This record gives structure tokens, C-alpha cells and sequence, in this order.
């Protein structure tokens, strides 16, 4: 029982440490790829909210 | 028996806070592409804000759109709303705006433009002129702000396109 | 036949439900007197032995 | 911004003052306490227009309120990556989570399916309950109703329906693209949401479906319009996403209520017992969304569940999902009382498109014959605990005994599944031939000679 | 929106229509005539609007004058609430008494919700002048009664800023300012009553699973249909069903720290009866004596008053327990009779003109309801405290004969969390108070078995077992009378015996006797256990081939022995009892 | 009921058209 | 006051140009034929008036009619010489005689009890049946509702309830429609008491206009109000044949043109049965205790039409009569299982009646259930009364029923004489026969 707490517990830490683990590469993938085009996206935001309806 | 009971119970706690992990870093992960997406509006708010400083380029653009919202309108006494500081330079286009306004429309003749003595805030309209009808029962609002809030509805689905493909 | 002139909805439950248990008694019965009978015929035979 | 309203009576209110007006249409109201409501437009007249907030009209100041017009009707934010993520009776979020980047807007009323281009039941479809997908079989395509009952869990039965779901195509040997389900709540109390969002959450199922919550203190208009959008949702993962989908409804009686004071929203005088004449036009356009797709490999099935009023199969609700929906699956008081599993009443539980979904190739050349013959054995079975309840055991005979001893077994096993348990089909198969097994070659007149040749073992 | 006056132009009975109103808000109180009649603005048309009175109309006339006012309809919530009886409006009943000097209750009499002539001791150990609080933030707390620590008044919701004046710790009374806020919106002065609207029940922070179980104290009750603290429960019946003496001896036995209830349609006589059996049941629990008064609060909405002022005083119930769960309390809320604010409610929408369904009652009640029993539940309130809480609503219909068709109960069925049924069957036959076999159920059974884990079976698991030998019992029972005592075996007359023991050993509880009054969960599960033991050893020894006959003349005593199990005298001698039972069925053989 | 509800609303379109003119 | 009028539709009239109108007001109204009668008025919209005729609208023209409008609400002139005497259903004397000294003027609709200022009534008043102050026991300041059929001798058993109960009792009587019939045997047995003198109503009969007849039961209801607020003593109130009282009502719902409910009955009817009910109850510091105990008859012999069901709902417990019992031939009908008294708790035990009362009671109940079951099995199986149980249960409750339920009209027995009959008609039954019965109970007569 005391050891399936010490594996319950080290399952924590390992729970905390994969879930981090897997939030790296898309979060960046996905910065990267709104960081590119960011700017054509203000210029076309700002071409949209200016148009002579 | 006891042991494997345990067992039992203890895998099932391990793999349902794994579920509930996996749940939540997934909600996260998609929380994380929504706040980079809401960056780029922001980015987009703060480029728009900045390039309506200019009233130079604005000037024809701040026409063409009283002329549209005046064409929108087909009410024969019109209320423009702006700001304190574009006061004079919606009043100095008055007779362009007038005289455009009956060309759009001839149907629809612009008979006066009037000026409401409510200032707009600073922040919440970066520059342009309001026009709505004499009862405002109906009123539009030019402001970059609520135009690029507007034009993003139908904007998601091209910028979704273009950046994930 | 019976008919009642003042019913509510309930009643109706009642009734209804009185009458399918009734039939469901009559199976029950009709069962029972089908081995009864059976069971009468074999002693029947054996009273005539 | 309107402050052109003309009166306030109830949820719905008048605004005069309006131009080039649409039927359905929404529009923000911003109260005089500075609260914004949002609201659909019920009528329009060319004078002034009628429409109905969701939050309603209670506190709000006919002379210092503003109307926003949307000058849009219903629509939904359909996306192949909107699953994973929770939204509220408006479509707004629920559990906090993210906003989904729409890949394209639809309407919420959606189309009819073309008469030629409709396509029959084929692939089988797993349930995953030991009582539900072995005798009735159901197939992708097929309308099957479930009949819940007061102090019937539904909802475990829903949830256990869901967690055996996802699992329901494994032995296919679409494989890539995992299974949507469509979760859609319409006046659920908090407790059973509550629990739905913790199992959902914790079998990790809510990572590949959809959940949309309307409960019982939020507006009826929100659980009414649930089913609509949730069927949008199904609709957009099989005509263009092309994927297999799964739909759910859960307490279809408080979305019958919704509908009965939506209906009466229109002020109209109530039809029998208090619903709507039209009634089977708005079932037959919820029905109605699930089936085939000829030249789609997308298909999309729906089983709703509904509690019959007061433990009547008379029911408004009973009777209209009667003739409409292709069989029904009903729930036994007695079985859910007497402390025991899933209670769906043998005799009462069947499906129409059982004739698609065994046999070889489908689901088990065990299944339709045995399927029978263990609904034979349950029926006798009772007769024969009517009997025996009658004249005693010490008048019981051959079948009658045998009987005795397969009902027993198969109420007090093949009856029980379990709360989060879900068996394979095999284990239904096997489990079901070995239980018979208790009766000799000759007891089972419901059995082909080629199948007791080729299954007993 | 206001400073308008408003003039009736039209009055029909209790309704009345009224124009130049348009200062106003829709659903808003406002005061009517010259004589300042209470009354509830609802509908509004055009210039003109469509009031409802919630006082009598009797001697009214027309071109009298209307007030508007710009704001909903609410009642006080704070400190001295405790141990007071009101009317509808949650105003006291006894001042408006004891200012009228009469016998009879004038109309459009005025007195405040909480008393501003009663003396109470006010704190401010809680926060600093200065600090940062929140709206749910305990202020401090004051002694309102003799027995409870009652109402630690806390900082009305909505609320935020820095922290100015604190006007305690001291003396004082409700009525009077303790403290200022300095906001964006500067100054603003702050007082221990806090005004809050009826209808809108007190928000908390977020709602969580109810783990904590309340305790029914009869025995079917809690043993049938399982039931948490915070819980949604019906327990609907007529009038002599004895349902008077159990809502007391529940009410004594409640696990709640707090109770509000607020009587709708229902008799004075009751209530007198009530509040005159609350001291007479002195609470002699720890330290010295006190009535049950003092932990129970009383709200009167007669019959022979306003129909408008009976289910309206409900919510203000409702909203009341909320107030007591925003306080980080257990609370539940007990009502007399809902059938009576439903057909109420049935003259509401039935003047309103609204096309409404069957039995009077509207399309949209059913959301009303919902609102109504949604509005409780198990959370922790608002405030930097994180105080954790547990509101419950008791609802009970009134369906007429017994008949399962009552629209209270039909609209209640898709709504409420747990229903405890009344057979008409147990109840006209001069037998132990009424449940249902196979209608009682509970869907929050297998929760409550999950909280049941930590205080294991006997009789969490071992329920469905008794439920297997009720059920088995009913179906055999029902051939049994269609058959008879002729033919039957030896596991049918167990089972027979079984179904009449059960009857007289477990569902049957007598609240007017001293010894029955009520049972503990232990005792309850201790008269259980001894059923399912003499059972499973009845069922063993007709495995054995032992007869019926000599073995029910065998034992005489262990069937007196299993009936008395139910305390009778809880919980200390629990263990002694399962000894002597124990002892018993091995002394059996 | 209905219907007389319906022709009380008749009689008071009849009577806002009758304000209008 | 408006002699010009607009409209009439029925019994309800409706005038236009009126000013200072007052709603639920009284009104005096001089017709065409020189008649003069009272009326009052149901509502006033803008520049128009709405007003009802309680004696009716028949026989006016509406150029020679004049409207006197008082401006206040109705206001009956509460008195203490009415003792004995007798008023029409609009007030007037119907004994024949003068106009009596008023006292006091207030309004007939009574006034509404203080939440605080309740009592409620433990007093223990003996029915003078066997059958009555046993099983739903009889209480002064309760309510018992009483429902019958047509054709019922309701009007006998009340007035042999109130003859063989009488500090005496004052009876005060509400006559809404009341048949001429009814009102003579009712006058029969008033007189043949000799009660008469100490007795005071308002009659308004089938011949003359029932319609007014709902203000007399108000009428009657202040006059018990006026009667326990200040003469303080013990009062009965009773409101005679309700059920032309719900139909009147339901009339003038109905001329409203407003949303009607089952048997024609108002939407607000609610709050209005209440009104019946309200003519109960005492106050704190009062020694007197009002009473009403009102009796109607109930649709087609069916307690589930709307009249039943809101007596029922409304009212604690009700007193019931079958047909079958009064078509059988024997004394007074009344059902133990419909029948019931929520004032049969506090009543009984020491102190009250007896400690063997509730127990009595409640094995009463279940002996008479038994009884019923076993009756149904009678019917359905053989006559061989379905083994044990069931014999002794039939043969107990037919002999409690030609027993126990008829103590007759005439007879006045003690509530200890109708136990001793009960302890010598439960001998025929096993001692461990009652499963309602204590310890206590079953050692209680063993004589």
C-alpha cells in the first residue's frame, strides 16, 4: 500500500512532467506561425475596418 | 484479491488524473493557438488605431464612408457623431460630403449634416464620423474598432485557411 | 354492459389495469385446469383399475 | 442600438421602429442596468417587430432600454477542429475552455435529405451494453429511441452508452479518424450535469466529442435550440467532413416542455394535454437528421432518450416517437428496483435495422438466432415463473424447469453489465452461448442446425 | 428613468392598469395611492403599463395615483433576521401587530425587514480599514440570538475597492452604518443589512458534488431513495397524511445549521401551532436549553391573503437559504404546501391572458419551477473566506386523491433531484406513513453510496438487496393473490414472511410515539441487517431441508427480537444489540 | 378564449390604426 | 351617480361618462318599474363604468333607471339585536318584524387575521353521534368541509347536528339559492329544537334572485366575525348549498367574458374559495371561537368536479356521505374512508376524551379497509370471504356498519358511550387482530 503510494506520488511528478512535456512543440509551432503572418493580418484588419461600405 | 483490488483502484486514479491532464493540456493547447490568434486582432486593433491617426489618407476614405452610411441611411435629415478634435475636419468636408451624398443617391438627397454636442471618446473611436438618422433608431458606428470586430466574423474562416492551412 | 357516468383518468388506470391482471388470472386458471384435468383423467383411470 | 420598444409582456416583447426586418433574427439587448441579453426575433410585422429574450424582460425599462440588431438568423461555427471544446446553451463557453477558430459558418435549420440520394443501413453499429447492442442490433442510419423512466439513471445509461461509443468499431480490422459523438442536454438537473461533465471528462471521451449543456435554470429557448445546433454539428462531420458520427439526446421530455412554451410563445391555444398540433412536423424535423449519405463515407446515427409522463407508454411524447423512430428500447421499473443492471425490458426492446447490423461480415453468425432464442428462453421464462407461481415447483416440467434456470441466469447475468462497463460483441456471443448452454442441444427450437454445428463447443 | 408619477387609468378586481408610469422599470415594486398600497409592477405597454397588486383591492376606486420606482422588488438580508415571523414581504408580522395595536393586520403598513429598535454587539475583526475585500468577504460577526454565533454580516455582492471607514467594532443596530467604501465611484457607505432581490437567489463562487449526506431520521426515507445535504428532494401528499408531525420531527432531526420556510396558501393555525411547538421542543443538545425557535425561521403567506404574496414568498424563501448559503451554511428550505402556489401561479397567467395548458397552470411554469430548485445547491460562497455550503430545497405537490396525473407533480417529475413517492394504498389503510415499492427511486443513490464508501455498507450495498426482496416480494405477491395461502413453496412463504416483516420491522416509524419518534442510520441499518440475516438464514436452512412449519414454531423470539432493532434509544447501545442479534442467530441453529 | 383574445387585439390594431389616421 | 348608461349584457351592466366611480362598491339603483334594489360594482376602466345587479338586471329601461353611487365599498350594519330574528337575502327582515338598532356599520367582507394574532383550537365540542365525535372528531374553531349529492338528505343530518349539540353555541346560517323546501324543514327543526330563538340568518331562497344571495353569505360571515370579536362566545358559521354559490360565481366569471377553468369556475377562484374558508378561526385574547362549517353538493355524485376538489384541498378534512349507505336504509351515511378531521390529533389522548381514542381511531380505519378489501374479494371470489382474515374483516365491517356508522338522527350519545359500543363490537375480532394497536391499547378494556 505504501508503495503504491510512493508510485502514486512519483506518478504525480511524472504526470506534472509529461503534461509540460507535450505543451512545448505546438505552442511554439503555432507562435511561429502567427508571428509570420501577424503583420498581414493587421494590414488586412485594418483594410476591412476602413472600407466604404 | 485485496492487493489486486487496490491495484485496481489505484490505476484508476493514475489513469483518470491522466485523462483529466490530458483534457486539460489539450484545452491549454488550444487556449495557446486562441491567445497567439487574439494577439494578431490585437495587433491588427493596434495597427488599425495607429493608421487612422493619419487623417491626410483618411480624408477621402472618412467621405466615402459618411457618403455609404448616408446611402445606408435614405433619411432625409442626417446626425453625425465624432470626436471633439474631428469636428472641424467632418465640417470642413461638409459640402463633399453633401454634394457626394446626392450624387450616390439622388434618390436620396443629403438636405444637412448636423453635429451632435457629445463628443466621442479618444479611445473608443480613433478617428471618422458616425451617421445615423434624426429618431437614432438606427445608428452605425464607423469606429476602427467595431469594423474590424464586424469584418472578423467573416475574416476566421480565411485567416483560419491561410494559417493552418 | 357497466358503464360509469362520472370518471377522472385514474380510474381509468385502475380499470385497466384490474382487467389485464383478471386475464392474466384467467391464464393462470385455465392452465390450472388444464392440468387439473389431466391429473383428474390419470386418477380417473386409476379409479377404474 | 434600439430604444424603440414599444412594450414589455413576459420573455417576449415588441419594438416598433424597425426596417427590412427577418424571421428568426437576433439581436442584443442592453438593459437599463447595463446588462446585456441576448435574444431571437419571434415574428415581424411591417409595423413593428416581435421578439424574445433569452434572459427576459423582467427589470428592463421600456424607456431606457437599447436593441442592438444582429439583422442575422440562427447559425453555427462549424470546424473539423471544433470538437474537444465546451459550449453553453447559447453556443457560448461552459467549461472555460478555448474559443474554436471557425473553418465555416452554416445555418442552424439545415436541409432535407434528397429522396434518391438517401442510402439504407449497412454497417453494423456497438452499443457496448451487454442488453443493447446484442438483441436488438443497431446500425449506422437507423433511428432507435430509448425510454427512460422516472428514478431511471439515463444518464449512466448515457454514459455508459458513450464510453462504449468510441470502442463501438474495433474489431473492423476510418480507423484514423475516431468516431464523433454529439452530447446535446436540455433541462438536466445539476447534479447530472455535474456528473456528466466529470465522467466525460474523466473516461477521456470528452476530448473526441462534443458537449453542448442547456440545464433546467437556463431559458428554455437555449435547451430547446440545443438540438438544432448539435444536429448542425453532426451534419457538418458527415456531408463535407466525412466522418462517422454518433448523436445522443438526453431528457427529450424537458425539451418537449421548452417546446410546449415555445409554442406558446406564439400565444396560440394549446392542442391535447398541452402541446402543440404541430408537433409531428418538429419531431420530424429532428428524426429526420440521421441516416446514410449516398457517395459520402460519413454517416450519421442518432438515439435519443425520452422519459415517458408518469410511467405511461400513452404519452404525447411516447406515441410521437412511436410510429416515427424505427423501434424502441424501453426501461423496466421492476428490473431497476430490484437492485440489479440495466433495465431495458426484453420483451419491449427491439430495432429496425437489427436485420443490417448481424450476421457474417457485420456482426456474429451467433447473433440473430441466439438473440432469439435467449429472448425465447427469458419470455418462457416468465411465463413459466407465472406458472410456477402458481401451481409451485413441484409441478414443474422439462421446459417449464428449463426456463426457470435461463431466466434466472439471464436476468441475474446476461441482464447485468455493469456502470462503465462495456463488453465486446465476441464476449456477448460467447457469453451468450454458453449461458445457454445450461439448456441441452434439443431444448432450443430457435437454433439452426448449422449454427449449433459450427458454434457449441 | 424616474421621478414620475404615474395615475391608474382602469381597475378590475386585484390587477389594475396605470399610464405615465413610463419612470419606471418592468418588474418593479412600487408604491400605489394615497394610502401608499404595496404592489408589483409587471407588464408594460406603449405609455401605459399592467400592475398586479399584492395587497387586497377591497374599497378601491378609481383616479388613484402611482409611484414609481426604478428598481426590482427585494427583501434584507443581516444580522437579527433569526427567530422572526413576517409576512410575505418578508416585513414582521408581530411589530406590524404590535404598531397597529389591533387584531386585525392593516393594509399598506410599513416595518422594516430586520429590526432597527432591537440592540445587538457589532465587530470588525475580520479586515482592516485600508485592506482590500471583495463582496462575499466577511466584515465581521455579531450574536443575534442566545444560542447561535448567527450571521457574520458580510459586504453586499458586486462590491470592490479600497477599504475606507470602519465605524466598529461596538454597539449598534442594524439600521445603522458601520463602514464606508472608497471606489472608483468614490465614497460609498456601507451598513449590516444588505438589501438583496427575491427572485434572484444569492451567487456564490462554484457549485461542487455534495459528499456530505443529511439524515431523513425515518427509517424508508433515508433508506429507500438516498439523499445528500444540498439535495433536491419531493416528499408530496395530502393533507392528514401526518406530514405535520414529520416535517417537525425532520426538522428536529435536520442536519442543517440554518432553516428558512416560507408557508404559501397554507393555514395560521399550522403556523401558530408551529411556532408554539418550537419552544415547547427546548434543544437541551450541549449547553443549557433553547427552542427551536431560534434556528428556524418562519415566513407567512396565508391563504385567506394575496394569492400573489404566497408563491412570490416562497422565492423570497429561496433567496433567504441562498443568502444562508452565501454565508457558508448548510441550510434547507422546507415549504407547506406548492400546489397551492402553483394554482396561484394558475391565477397569475390565467388573468395575464396568455394561452396556458391543462389544470390552470402556464406553458413556461415549468422553467419558473426549475428556476425555483436550481436556485439551491452544495457550493462554496463568494469572498476571500471560501467558506463551503449546502442549500437544500424540500418541495412537497398537494396531488388530489393520490392520482399520479397531478400536473405539480408532472411538471415536478422533470425537474426535481430525488422523489419519495406516498402510496395512497399504505396511507388509507391506517398503516405507518406511505412510500411507494417500485416508484421511490433516487438518482443520486449511487453518489450518495459514493459517499457511503467512507462509512461502508450495511445498508449502502446492502439497499439493493433489500430493494431485490421487496421487489421479489411485490412480484410474488401479486401471483399470491391471485393464487392464494393454497399453493406455494418454501421460498415463497419465506419470501411472504419476509414482505410482512419488512413491513413491520423497517418502513413502519410512529412520530407520535417517544420511542419511534425517530431512528439513527445505524439503528436503521441494525434492524436491516437483522432482516437480511434471519432472511439469508431462513433461505439457508431451506437449502439445508429444514420445513417451513417447524422452523417458524421453532423461534418465536427472534422475529419480536428483529422488529425492536429500531432506537429506541440511539447510538450508544448499538454494538450490545448487534451481540445479543448476533448471538441470537447463532444460538439459532 | 383564444379567439377572443385574438379579436380584443384585433380591436386594438383596429385602434392604433385609428390613432395613426 | 349616472343615470345614463352605455351597455347591458345580462345580469351585469355597464355605463360610459362616469365619474368617481369606485370598484367592488355598493350601489343603489331606482329602475323603470319603481323598484329599487342594490348592486355592486365589478370594475371601472378610464371615462367608463362597469357595475353588477345582484337581484337582478330583468325589468329596467336604462333612460329611467338612476344609479346612486355611495363611492365606498359595501358596509352591512352589524348588530346585536338580530338574535332570533330573521333578514332577507339583501338584509331586509323576513320575521316580519321592525328594523332593528344598528350598533356598529363595517364591511360585509369581513376582515383578514393577523399571522400572530391566530389560535389554534385544541377544544374537544361533542357531535352527539357515534359515528361522528369518534372518527373525524367534531372541534369548535376547526373547519370540516361537507360535500354531497343530489337528492342527499345533507339538510337532515346538519340539522340533526346542530340540534343534538347545544355557555351554549350560537349557530349563524348563510343561505346562497337556497331551496324553498330546504328552508322549510330547516325552519321544522329549528323550531322543533327551540335553538330558534338563540339563532339569526339571512335567507335568500330559489324563488327569489340567488345572485344576491353570495353578498348574504358574507353578510352572514361578518356576522360571525362581529360575533367572536365581540360578543365572545362560541360560533358555528355555514354556508348552505355553496354549490348554486360556485355557479353564481362562475356566472359572473363567465359574463366577464374572462379565462374560465373547469365547471365554468374563475381564474382567480383561488384566493375566492378562501373567502369560504376564512369565516374561521379565533384570536389571541378572544374567548369566543368562530367556526365555518360550510356544505355543498357535489356534481353528479363525483367529488372530482372542481366544487369537491378545492373544499377538499382548501379546508382541513372533510365529511363525507355515500349514496350507498342512504339508499341501504339505515341512520346517518357517513364514509370512513373519504371521511376525516385534521382536529382529530389534538382532540383526543388524556386530558381531551380518552388515552384509547387515537388507538380506536386508527384501528377503526384499518378494520373498516379490511373490511372493504375483503368486501371486493366477497364479490369477485365466492362467498366463502377468502379464507381467515378477510371473514372476520367483512363480518366486523358490516357490523360496524348496520352498528358503529348509524347512531341515528334523533339520538344524542357521549363519546364514551360510542367507545363502550366500539369496545363491544371489537370483541368479535382477535386482540392481535389490530395492528394499529399499542400495548398500552390492547391492556386498555379488557372488561
Amino acid at each position: 500500500l505504501k508503495e503504491f503510494e510512493q508510485k502514486n506520488a512519483g506518478g504525480v511528478g511524472e504526470l506534472e512532467k509529461k503534461a509540460e512535456a507535450g505543451v512545448q512543440g505546438e505552442l511554439a509551432e503555432i507562435k511561429k506561425i502567427a508571428e509570420k503572418k501577424k503583420d498581414d493580418v493587421v494590414k488586412i484588419l485594418i483594410e476591412t475596418v476602413i472600407k466604404p461600405s | 484479491g485485496n492487493f489486486k483490488s487496490k491495484l485496481k483502484k489505484a490505476m484508476l486514479s493514475q489513469q483518470i488524473t491522466k485523462s483529466t491532464i490530458a483534457n486539460k493540456m489539450r484545452l491549454k493547447v488550444l487556449s495557446a493557438r486562441e491567445q497567439s490568434l487574439d494577439g494578431i486582432f490585437e495587433e491588427t486593433k493596434e495597427k488599425l488605431s495607429g493608421i487612422a491617426n493619419n487623417r491626410d489618407e483618411y480624408k477621402p476614405i472618412l467621405q466615402s464612408l459618411i457618403v455609404e452610411a448616408l446611402l445606408k441611411l435614405l433619411e432625409p435629415k442626417a446626425i453625425v457623431k465624432a470626436l471633439e478634435r474631428d469636428v472641424d475636419l467632418i465640417e470642413s468636408m461638409k459640402d463633399d460630403i453633401m454634394r457626394e451624398y446626392g450624387e450616390k443617391a439622388q434618390r436620396a438627397p443629403l438636405e444637412e449634416i448636423v453635429i451632435s454636442n457629445d463628443y466621442l471618446n479618444k479611445d473608443l473611436v480613433s478617428g471618422g464620423v458616425v451617421v445615423s438618422n434624426a429618431s437614432d433608431k438606427i445608428e452605425i458606428n464607423n469606429t476602427l474598432e467595431e469594423r474590424l470586430k464586424l469584418l472578423s466574423e467573416e475574416a476566421l474562416p480565411a485567416i483560419r485557411l491561410e494559417l493552418y492551412g | 354492459n357497466r358503464e360509469q357516468v362520472f370518471p377522472t383518468r385514474m380510474t381509468l388506470g385502475l380499470m385497466k389495469t384490474k382487467l389485464k391482471g383478471a386475464n392474466q388470472g384467467y391464464s393462470l386458471l385455465k392452465r390450472k385446469s388444464e392440468a387439473l384435468t389431466k391429473r383428474f383423467r390419470d386418477i380417473t383411470k386409476r379409479i377404474d383399475d | 442600438n434600439y430604444n424603440t420598444v414599444s412594450g414589455v409582456n413576459g420573455p417576449l416583447v415588441i419594438l416598433e421602429k424597425v426596417k427590412f426586418p427577418r424571421y428568426n433574427e437576433i439581436v442584443n439587448l442592453t438593459l437599463p442596468d447595463g446588462t446585456v441579453r441576448q435574444g431571437q426575433v419571434l415574428e415581424i410585422r411591417g409595423d413593428r417587430a416581435i421578439v424574445q429574450v433569452f434572459e427576459g424582460t423582467s427589470g428592463i425599462d421600456v424607456k431606457k432600454t437599447t436593441v442592438e440588431f444582429t439583422g442575422e438568423s440562427l447559425r453555427i461555427p462549424v470546424s473539423e477542429d471544433m470538437l474537444g471544446r465546451i459550449f453553453d446553451g447559447s453556443g457560448r463557453p461552459i467549461d472555460n475552455g478555448p474559443k474554436v477558430f471557425a473553418e465555416d459558418y452554416l445555418d442552424i435549420n439545415g436541409s432535407p435529405i434528397n429522396p434518391y440520394a438517401r442510402i439504407y443501413p449497412e454497417e453494423m453499429i456497438s452499443t457496448g451494453v451487454s442488453a443493447i447492442d446484442t438483441m436488438n442490433s443497431i446500425a449506422r442510419g437507423q433511428k432507435i429511441p430509448i425510454f427512460s423512466a422516472s428514478g431511471l439513471p439515463h444518464n449512466e445509461i448515457a454514459a455508459q452508452i458513450c464510453r462504449q461509443a468510441g470502442l463501438v468499431r474495433p474489431t473492423k480490422d476510418g480507423h484514423e479518424e475516431n468516431f464523433s459523438i454529439v452530447f446535446a442536454a436540455m433541462g438536466v438537473n445539476l447534479e447530472t450535469a455535474r456528473f456528466f461533465k466529470q465522467d466525460f471528462e474523466e473516461n477521456g471521451s470528452l476530448e473526441r466529442t462534443s458537449l453542448f449543456l442547456n440545464l433546467a435554470n437556463d431559458p428554455t429557448i437555449e435547451r430547446i435550440i440545443t438540438p438544432r445546433l448539435a444536429l448542425t454539428t453532426a451534419e457538418y462531420l458527415a456531408y463535407q467532413t466525412e466522418r462517422h458520427v454518433l448523436t445522443i439526446l438526453t431528457d427529450m421530455s424537458s425539451y418537449a416542455d421548452a417546446l410546449r412554451e415555445v409554442s406558446a410563445a406564439r400565444e396560440e391555444v394549446p392542442g391535447r394535454r398541452g402541446y402543440p398540433g404541430y408537433m409531428y412536423t418538429d419531431l420530424s424535423t429532428i428524426y429526420e437528421r440521421a441516416g446514410r449519405v449516398e457517395g459520402r463515407n460519413g454517416s450519421i446515427t442518432q438515439i435519443p432518450i425520452l422519459t415517458m409522463p408518469n410511467d405511461d407508454i400513452t404519452h404525447p411524447i411516447p406515441d410521437l416517437t412511436g410510429y416515427i423512430t424505427e423501434g424502441q428500447i424501453f426501461v423496466d421499473r421492476q428490473l431497476h428496483n430490484k437492485g440489479i443492471y440495466p433495465p431495458i425490458n426484453v420483451l419491449p426492446s427491439l430495432s429496425r435495422l437489427m436485420k443490417s447490423a448481424i450476421g457474417e461480415g457485420m456482426t456474429r453468425k451467433d447473433h440473430g438466432d441466439v438473440s432469439n432464442q435467449l429472448y425465447a428462453k427469458y419470455a418462457i421464462g416468465k411465463d413459466a415463473a407465472a406458472m410456477k407461481a402458481v401451481v409451485g415447483e413441484e409441478a414443474l416440467s422439462i421446459e417449464d424447469k428449463l426456463s426457470l434456470e435461463f431466466l434466472e441466469k439471464f436476468e441475474k447475468t446476461f441482464i447485468t453489465q455493469g456502470a462503465y462497463e462495456d463488453r465486446t460483441v465476441f464476449e456477448s456471443l460467447d457469453q451468450a452461448w454458453s449461458l445457454l448452454r445450461i439448456y441441452p442441444k434439443e431444448m432450443l427450437n430457435r437454433i439452426s442446425p448449422k449454427i449449433l454445428d459450427e458454434f457449441y463447443d | 428613468a424616474e421621478s414620475e408619477y404615474g395615475a391608474i387609468y382602469s381597475v378590475s378586481g386585484p390587477v389594475v392598469i396605470a399610464e405615465n408610469m413610463i419612470g419606471c422599470a418592468m418588474y418593479e415594486l412600487v408604491k400605489v395611492g394615497h394610502d401608499n398600497l404595496v404592489g408589483e409592477v409587471i407588464r408594460i405597454d406603449g405609455d401605459k403599463a399592467t400592475i398586479q397588486v399584492y395587497e387586497e383591492t377591497a374599497g378601491l376606486t378609481v383616479g388613484d395615483p402611482v409611484l414609481r420606482t426604478g428598481k426590482p422588488l427585494s427583501v434584507e438580508l443581516g444580522p437579527g433576521l433569526m427567530e422572526t415571523i413576517y409576512d410575505g414581504i418578508q416585513r414582521p408580522l408581530k411589530a406590524i401587530k404590535e404598531e397597529s395595536q389591533s387584531i386585525y393586520i392593516p393594509r399598506g403598513i410599513d416595518t422594516p425587514a430586520l429590526d432597527r429598535t432591537i440592540k445587538w454587539q457589532f465587530t470588525p475583526g475580520k479586515f482592516q480599514v485600508g485592506d482590500h475585500i471583495s463582496g462575499g468577504d466577511i466584515y465581521g460577526s455579531v450574536f443575534e440570538n442566545s444560542l447561535i454565533s448567527s450571521h457574520k454580516i458580510l459586504l453586499p455582492p458586486r462590491s470592490r475597492g479600497t477599504i475606507t471607514w470602519i465605524a466598529p467594532a461596538g454597539e449598534y443596530t442594524l439600521d445603522e452604518k458601520i463602514l464606508e467604501v472608497e471606489f472608483d465611484g468614490k465614497k460609498s457607505d456601507f451598513t449590516l443589512y444588505h438589501t438583496w432581490p427575491v427572485r434572484v437567489p444569492r451567487p456564490v463562487t462554484e457549485k461542487l458534488s455534495a459528499d456530505y449526506p443529511l439524515l431523513t431520521g425515518q427509517r424508508v426515507l433515508d433508506a429507500l431513495f438516498p439523499c445528500v445535504q444540498g439535495g433536491t428532494t419531493c416528499i408530496p401528499g395530502a393533507f392528514g397524511c401526518g406530514k405535520t408531525v414529520i416535517s417537525q420531527s425532520l426538522s428536529k432531526y435536520s442536519n442543517s445549521d440554518a432553516i428558512i420556510y416560507v408557508g404559501c396558501g397554507e393555514r395560521g393555525n399550522e403556523m401558530a401551532e408551529v411556532l408554539m411547538e418550537f419552544p415547547e421542543l427546548y434543544t437541551e443538545m450541549s449547553g443549557t436549553k433553547e427552542p427551536i425557535m431560534k434556528r428556524t425561521t418562519l415566513v407567512a403567506n396565508t391563504s385567506n391573503m394575496p394569492v400573489a404574496a404566497r408563491e412570490a414568498s416562497i422565492y423570497t424563501g429561496i433567496t433567504l437559504a441562498e443568502y444562508f448559503r452565501d454565508q457558508g451554511k448548510n441550510v434547507s428550505m422546507i415549504a407547506d404546501s406548492s400546489s397551492r402556489w402553483a394554482e396561484a401561479l394558475r391565477e397569475i397567467s390565467g388573468r395575464l391572458g396568455e394561452m396556458p395548458a391543462d389544470q390552470g397552470f402556464p406553458a413556461y411554469l415549468g422553467a419558473k419551477l426549475a428556476s425555483f430548485y436550481e436556485r439551491a445547491g452544495k457550493a462554496v460562497a463568494l469572498g476571500s473566506p471560501d467558506r463551503t455550503g449546502s442549500v437544500s430545497i424540500v418541495a412537497a405537490v398537494s396531488p388530489a386523491g393520490g392520482d399520479f396525473s397531478d400536473p405539480v407533480t408532472t411538471a415536478t417529475l422533470g425537474i426535481t433531484q430525488v422523489f419519495w413517492g406516498l402510496d395512497k394504498k399504505l396511507a388509507q389503510r391506517k398503516h405507518f406513513p406511505s412510500i411507494n415499492t417500485s416508484v421511490s427511486y433516487s438518482k443520486y443513490t449511487n453518489v450518495l453510496n459514493k459517499f457511503y464508501d467512507s462509512n461502508y455498507p450495511e445498508f449502502p450495498v446492502l439497499r439493493d438487496r433489500m430493494k431485490e426482496i421487496l421487489s421479489n416480494a411485490e412480484e410474488l405477491e401479486q401471483v399470491v393473490q391471485l393464487v392464494g395461502k393454497s399453493a406455494l413453496s418454501d421460498s415463497d412463504k419465506i419470501t411472504l414472511d419476509v414482505a410482512t416483516l419488512i413491513k413491520e420491522d423497517f418502513l413502519q416509524q410512529n412520530g407520535y410515539s417517544t420511542y419511534d419518534a425517530f431512528c439513527p442510520i445505524w439503528k436503521t441499518f441494525d434492524m436491516m441487517r437483522a432482516f437480511i440475516s434471519y432472511h439469508d438464514e431462513a433461505q439457508k436452512a431451506v437449502a439445508n431441508g429444514a420445513n417451513w412449519s417447524k422452523l417458524a414454531d421453532s423461534t418465536g423470539d427472534v422475529k419480536h427480537a428483529v422488529s425492536s432493532s429500531k432506537f429506541f434509544e440511539p447510538s450508544r447501545g448499538e454494538k450490545e444489540v448487534h451481540g445479543e442479534f448476533e448471538k441470537l442467530l447463532s444460538t439459532m441453529q | 378564449v383564444q379567439e377572443k383574445k385574438q379579436n380584443e387585439t384585433a380591436k386594438l390594431d383596429a385602434e392604433m390604426k385609428l390613432k395613426r389616421d
